[PDB]
């Protein structure tokens, strides 16, 4: 009883938008019967987040791909009243038929991914282009966002549970909103970038930036972190959750120190003249 | 009716597969190699690790969605004829583009059929040349086409006209501007517009990188150009060997924003400034190559006493260039040192060459800038090089097959690099030849595509070169005038696509040149129902190459850029099948110059009796391929992946000229008469000159250029913030870069899937916007937040805008992606607000310098404000 599973890397998502253009190339002028009508224009099966963090000049910005969550504890499949059905492998599918003329599907779903098509008066959403799945003659074996990406930001697999298990344990996966129990079988990989925040600054000393400044991260008092300026004199400490830091900063024997607001924000504390 | 079939096909975002049933698209994909049938790939070992690409292509985004825009609804239905229009009594020039005026374009024409279409435009053509001549008919398509190699511009299109008229708006050396007018006269490379030369840097870089500079460089959203995502994956190779990657960019693009360690944000047209104060540092700490520089530079010792303020008592310090781009002094001067000490190289542009900056009115000073840099590093030595690392892979340099360039079927050699190598072995001066043309030359008669307004309504015009100056240094200073000596002025207009309102500077002004009683006609063969398209007198309805038969190799333009296929991970050559019939009443464009030449009894000549597929194997047994398999076997296949050549000799770029010896690259130049025993640039010197000799010939004869001189210097951009008075009333910097999910104009407008991606339009009450990004301190201080409608002004026009508030702009700074395909007047046309988005409506149309005849488009300004739904019909 083998099942799929998607992984998802954030650090590497550079927002081009193959794998959206991907499913509108696959649903929007085809109809698949048994899986699903055409989509409508303006739906996001596939939804990429944009989130900027911080402020010019010391900002970034990542991105998070967000198809269906195909998760093993899906609520609409527990609350569709048959309209919406979990197979073996664990794809989670909206019953084209069963499922039209009932608006209220969208609701049942804790990520927001079911899109109502107002033509065909009917929910839908992301299928994981089962109909792609279970033909042999695709070779690729994959969903079209993953098959058109061309940085490497998906990883398709089909495994045993004890295998994707081991896998998150090693690579640190991660799922979106874990807190509600659903178990999505879509995992995220340095999901930090989109979820936390962090610290930055450059230091100076005697009006040039300073290269090799030990700087360290306290908490509460002890050390969450530490590294050494780069040849800008720039540090920066990510994946933090909201709180009060403190920055050590200590160069040429000359020591600094300044806390910090983690809420929600990422903070650039500028130039640091030592 | 049937069953799903795979086809093959290409376009300018990377070969395709694609699904075909019962005459329909299902689908287009990535290619996929069987290894079985698909020869291995190169390796590279470099620094304890072994380097070998994916078994697979890559696409980009406008490709991914490509099927929409076959299928597009705005595609041009049938043969149309402006109603107003009568060629044989009110021609009524003045009403081109009034559906357009009143918001409703397409109820301007009715439909007409092929028979008449074609009736009713030769008619015109017999007319003006019996009355006013062959020149009296000016026309022109533009820089970009349909994927195809045998219906290329370059080669369907000119086969044609050249047998038919004609007077050709030559294109302005756009991509290349600032190398171009600029670098040129530096370092030579004229046969590739001032570009530098790109082969085996992978390895060198792989081996020997620790730190890359990309300047005015974006290679994950360019590609270089036709290369998909190729390089995505070299780029992860050099992050993971530790070589860091700083940015230098108005706005953090978005190779920045995935592997950036370090991003600047020079105001426009201030970069020079920054390389100045680099170059400043490096003679202040004796921090560059001296004895290179010693050997190859020109006038140096010169150039050093300006850099160190001596000869105009202003020392280029880093402070100054602080004041000059808002860039902190401390950074610059440690980029500088960390430049010096490590193996650097520059990526200046996303092709090694190119970039936005050079095409801005501190295009020529940023150009030679950057040539000096990497000239006081020693470029062409082992770890240092202009390398934007796009191209460079270990691809078979020897195995010769055709790009687009190299005119295809019209083997004309003064408008196509077919004079090099294809022309003569696609015609044998027996059974097939080539179509010259006796007006599109020099000493016949040819307009500036930048100034084709001011031809038709002031009827004159001088400039200097003809289009691409690609034979020598030189050859962009000669003079011509409009009309040429002899010749007539322009009586007609054949207009092969409709883009320049979003595409090229000032454009309200190509709105206007429409309705100008002069122009008697103007017909209008194109795909798509956009732009210029509803102007015309006669629309005549062409298909995109996924409804025609033809054949090309992955990225491969070659000619001004010779062999850039090696911009991908292989060498794919593929079949475009024909994989749907033509949509609605649409026809290949060669289809449709096969029915005028029997119309103008020409039709043998122009055809010699072959449909496009009987061209195709004549193309195909011209290159290399039948070394490999016959045309049978190929077509049957529908691509090939060219072997690897694992044994041949490493030439790195620049190698020969670092180390004084011959040139021992494929490049095509420079020629044998321009080198002393082929060693040495082009230049005169065969040195890199910072004080140009071509320039400084060009001066002495009495040609004064202050915004060119013969010595690289800092001229303040004449459209900037701080030297600019127009900055008083538009204070906001902008730069209009090359769109992220279009290739230009192919890709947007249209109905098309691309139109629903987040950071390409937005909608807002029905309609999607064009996007302008605005910093949060702007934005603030004009009471815009993210999402509102906003009008981007100044002496130009009006644009409507939907506004994106980032972080990713220095403070004063707005950033809009240029190539809207959507023409959409909210008043008069070419007088009125825009609300398609065409950004360049606002473009400054002042040539770089006097006599450096090209766009200055990326150094804008202008204002912005809240629109207050007015339609501003002040223009
Ligand atoms: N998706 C897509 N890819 C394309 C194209 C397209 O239309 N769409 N065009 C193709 C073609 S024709 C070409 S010629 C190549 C060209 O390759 P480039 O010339 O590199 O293309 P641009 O988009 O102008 O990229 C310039 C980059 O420089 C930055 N820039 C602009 N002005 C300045 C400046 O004054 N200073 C600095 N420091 N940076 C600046 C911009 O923010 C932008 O990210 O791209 C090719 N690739
Ligand atoms: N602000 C700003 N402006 C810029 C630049 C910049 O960096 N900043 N970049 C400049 C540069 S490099 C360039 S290259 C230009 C882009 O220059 P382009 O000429 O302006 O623009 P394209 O969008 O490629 O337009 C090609 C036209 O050809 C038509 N066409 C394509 N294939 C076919 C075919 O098979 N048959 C027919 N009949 N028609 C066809 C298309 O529909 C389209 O209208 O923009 C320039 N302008
Ligand atoms: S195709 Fe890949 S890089 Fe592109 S937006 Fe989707 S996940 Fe991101
Ligand atoms: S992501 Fe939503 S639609 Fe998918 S299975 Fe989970 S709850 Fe149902
Ligand atoms: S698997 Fe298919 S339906 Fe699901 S997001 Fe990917 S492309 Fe869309
Ligand atoms: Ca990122
Ligand atoms: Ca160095
Ligand atoms: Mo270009």
């Amino acid at each position: 009883m083998e099942q799929y599973y998607m992984v998802i890397d954030v650090a590497k998502c550079q927002d081009c938008n193959n794998c959206f253009m991907g499913c509108m190339d696959e649903h929007e002028l085809n109809e698949w019967p048994g899986y699903t009508a055409s989509m409508q224009r303006g739906h996001r099966w596939m939804n990429i987040e944009r989130r900027e963090r911080g402020t010019y000049p010391r900002n970034d910005i990542n991105y998070r791909p967000t198809p269906c969550m195909h998760c093993e504890n899906a609520p609409c499949v527990a609350k569709g009243n048959g309209a919406v059905y979990q197979r073996e492998d664990g794809i989670v599918l909206i019953d084209p038929e069963k499922a039209k003329g009932k608006k209220e599907l969208l609701d049942t779903c804790p990520y927001g991914v079911m899109y109502w098509n107002e033509e065909e008066n009917v929910a839908q959403k992301c299928t994981m282009c089962a109909h792609l799945l279970d033909d042999e003659s695709w070779a690729p074996k994959m969903p079209r966002c993953a098959h058109n990406c061309g940085s490497f930001v998906y990883e398709f697999l089909k495994t045993t549970p004890e295998a994707m298990a081991k896998k998150v344990e090693e690579e640190g996966l991660e799922v979106i909103k874990p807190e509600l129990g659903t178990k999505p079988r879509v995992y995220y990989k340095n999901l930090y970038r989109f979820e936390k925040n962090y610290v930055t600054a450059g230091i100076l000393v005697q009006g040039d930036c300073f290269e090799g400044a030990k700087v360290v991260l306290k908490s509460g008092g002890k050390e969450v972190a530490s590294a050494e300026t780069n040849f800008f004199g720039e540090f920066k400490f990510d994946a933090l959750d909201n709180g009060e830091y403190t920055v050590e900063i200590d160069a040429d024997g000359k020591s600094y120190s300044d806390t910090v607001v983690i809420d929600d924000k990422s903070v650039d504390l500028g130039f640091i003249k030592l | 009716m049937g069953e799903v079939v795979r086809l093959t096909n290409s376009s300018t975002g990377g070969p395709v597969f694609v699904y075909v049933k019962d005459g329909k698209i299902i689908r287009m994909t990535p290619m996929d190699f069987d290894d079985a049938v698909d020869a291995p790939s190169w390796k590279i070992e470099a620094r304890g690790k072994t380097f070998t690409p994916p078994r697979k292509t890559s696409i980009a985004p406008y490709t991914a969605g490509f099927k929409s825009m076959i299928y597009s609804d705005l595609r041009i239905p049938y043969p149309m004829k402006r109603k107003s229009f009568d060629p044989n009594g009110e021609r009524n020039p003045q009403l081109r583009g009034a559906g357009l005026s009143k918001q409703d374009p397409w109820s301007d024409y009715e439909r007409i059929s092929w028979d008449e279409a074609t009736d009713i435009v030769v008619a015109e053509i017999n007319r003006i040349k019996h009355a006013y001549g062959p020149s009296a008919i000016l026309s022109t398509p533009s820089s970009h086409h349909m994927w195809g190699n045998v219906g290329y511009r370059h080669s369907t299109y000119f086969r044609f006209m050249n047998m038919m008229g004609f007077t050709y708006a030559d294109h302005n050396p756009d991509s290349w501007e600032g190398w171009h007018w600029g670098g040129m006269h530096m370092w030579g490379f004229s046969w590739r517009l001032g570009n530098p030369e790109q082969y085996d840097l992978l390895e060198d870089g792989l081996k020997h990188a620790e730190m890359i500079v990309f300047w005015s460089s974006d290679p994950e959203t360019n590609s270089g150009i036709y290369a998909g995502f190729e390089s995505n994956i070299r780029r992860q190779w050099l992050k993971d060997l530790g070589v860091d990657f700083v940015f230098i960019d108005p706005h953090m693009n978005h190779t920045a924003r995935l592997v950036a360690d370090k991003w600047f944000s020079p105001k426009i047209g201030t970069d020079h400034a920054l390389s100045f104060a680099i170059a400043y540092t490096w003679l202040k700490e004796d921090s560059y190559d001296k004895e290179y520089v010693a050997a190859n530079a020109h006038g140096f010792e010169e150039w050093a006493d300006y850099v160190l303020g001596k000869t105009d008592g202003t020392p280029k310090t880093c402070e100054w260039a602080e004041e000059e781009s808002g860039v902190p002094a401390c950074e610059i001067r440690a980029l500088a040192r960390q430049w010096a000490k490590k193996n650097t190289y520059l990526a200046a542009g996303g092709l090694g060459g190119w970039g936005g900056a050079c095409r801005a009115s501190h295009g020529i000073e940023w150009a030679r800038g950057m040539i000096a840099l990497a000239t006081m590093q020693g470029m062409g030595k082992p770890g240092s090089n202009m390398w934007s690392t796009t191209q460079g892979v270990p691809l078979d340099y020897e195995f010769y097959f055709p790009g687009y360039a190299e005119g295809g079927i019209s083997g004309d050699c003064e408008n196509s690099a077919a004079g090099f190598k294809f022309a003569w072995r696609m015609f044998d001066g027996k059974t097939t030849f080539p179509s010259p043309s006796n007006l599109n030359t020099s000493a016949g008669q040819h307009i500036p595509r930048l100034k084709i307004p001011e031809c038709i309504m002031g009827g004159k015009f001088q400039w200097s070169g003809k289009g691409f100056a690609g034979g020598d240094i030189s050859h962009q200073l000669h003079q011509y005038e409009y009309p040429a000596p002899g010749y007539s002025k322009i009586k007609m207009f054949w207009k092969y696509g409709g883009p320049h309102l979003g595409t090229m500077t000032a454009t309200n002004r190509y709105a206007k040149m429409y309705t100008h009683d002069s122009l008697e006609f103007v017909v209008s063969q194109s795909i798509w129902f956009e732009g210029e398209v509803p102007f015309a007198d006669i629309i005549l309805p062409a298909c995109t190459n996924f409804e025609r038969w033809d054949i090309s190799e992955f990225a491969n333009c070659s000619g001004y850029i010779p062999d850039n296929y090696q911009l991908c991970n292989h060498r794919v050559i593929s079949l475009q099948a024909k994989c749907i019939e033509p949509v609605g009443e649409s026809m290949s464009d060669y289809e449709i110059y096969r029915l005028f030449a029997k119309k103008l009894n020409i039709e043998e000549m122009f055809s010699e009796g072959k449909d496009e597929l009987a061209w195709c194997e004549q193309y195909f047994n011209a290159t290399d391929m039948p070394k490999y398999m016959t045309w049978d076997e190929f077509f049957k296949k529908g691509y090939f992946v060219v072997p690897d050549n694992p044994n041949r000799k490493k030439t790195v770029a620049l190698r020969w000229f670092a180390e004084g010896r011959e040139k021992d690259t494929p490049d095509w130049g420079p020629r044998l008469n321009n080198q002393v025993c082929r060693k040495g640039l082009q230049t005169t010197t065969g040195k890199v000159e910072f004080i140009a000799t071509s320039l400084k010939n060009f001066e002495e004869q009495g040609y004064i250029d202050e915004h060119r001189p013969s010595m690289h210097t800092y001229v303040p951009a004449w459209e900037s913030q701080k030297h600019s008075p127009l900055a008083v009333k538009y204070p906001l910097g902008m730069l209009s870069p090359h769109p992220r999910f279009s290739m230009h104009t192919m890709g947007d407008g249209k109905n098309s899937y691309m139109n629903y991606i987040k950071d390409h339009r937005v909608e807002v009450d029905g309609y999607k916007y064009w996007i302008m990004r605005v910093n949060s301190i702007d934005a603030e201080a004009r009471g815009i937040k993210n999402g509102d409608l906003i009008r981007a002004y100044n002496d130009r026009g009006s644009v409507i805008l939907a506004a994106q508030v980032t972080e990713c702009l220095q403070p004063g700074t707005v950033h809009s992606y240029e190539s809207c395909a959507v023409y959409d007047p909210l008043g008069t046309a070419g007088k009125s607000a825009d609300r398609g988005g065409c950004i360049n409506i606002l473009t400054p149309d002042r040539y770089i310098s006097k006599y450096a005849c090209g766009m200055a488009n990326n150094t804008a300004l202008v204002e912005i404000e809240k629109w207050d739904g007015d339609k501003y019909e002040i223009y």
